[PDB]
């Protein structure tokens, strides 16, 4: 499988969650996602596929892990954006007030802007500490997904929000959404992971 | 809000 931002992957044959961003480790092919979405050695498909394992996760307290995938998979600098792609350059974090995009197999591309940053979400699991909320909508599937500017510029991976019971939060004016993210810059230096750009 |  071509590993793209904002596509589908599935846990042990169950979950569904989405792909956040191609890394490397030295040799090692991978890519970031949410830490909810599944626990170490974990495998994961891609369109019926196994693609990779979990190689680790930190979740609830903070919410991020890594795939390691097979050698079979190509990393790529991308996310997807319906039929388009947006190439990721860097991880400059954003500011507050900055225009921000997600993707994800459940809603697609969604933009909104930051609205607030180190936000604690309080699931059922634990409380996970140091979000980023934006005000993008997102639903039940997009979590791992891809935040990136248009520019480029990779932010996080989706965690979770205030979904409503239609399964997301895009119809409720973007004034009373809370899509939250994990910071990318932590995960890389945590695992030691290197964006792949392009 | 809840995972996702």
């Amino acid at each position: 499988a071509n590993i793209v931002g904002g596509i589908e992957y599935s846990i042990n044959n169950a979950s569904l969650c989405s792909v956040g961003f191609s890394v490397t480790r030295g040799a090692t092919k991978g890519f970031v996602t949410a830490g909810h979405c599944g626990t170490v050695n974990a495998t994961a498909r891609i369109g019926g596929a196994v693609v990779g394992t979990f190689a680790a996760r930190v979740f609830p307290g903070n919410d991020r892990a890594w795939v390691s995938l097979t050698s079979a998979q190509t990393l790529l600098p991308r996310v997807a954006n319906g039929s388009s792609f947006v190439t990721v350059r860097g991880s400059t974090e954003a500011a507050v007030g900055a225009a921000v995009c997600r993707s994800g197999r459940t809603t697609g591309y969604q933009c909104g802007t930051i609205t607030a940053k180190n936000v604690t979400a309080n699931y059922a699991e634990g409380a996970v500490r140091g979000l980023t909320q934006g005000n993008a909508c997102a639903g039940r599937g997009d979590s791992g997904g891809s935040w990136i500017t248009s520019a480029g510029q990779a932010q996080g991976v989706m965690s979770g929000g205030n979904v409503q019971s239609n399964g997301n939060n895009c119809g409720i004016p973007a004034s009373q959404r809370s899509s939250l993210f994990e910071r990318l810059q932590p995960i890389l230096s945590q695992y030691g992971l290197s964006l792949v750009t392009g | 809000a809840a995972p996702a």
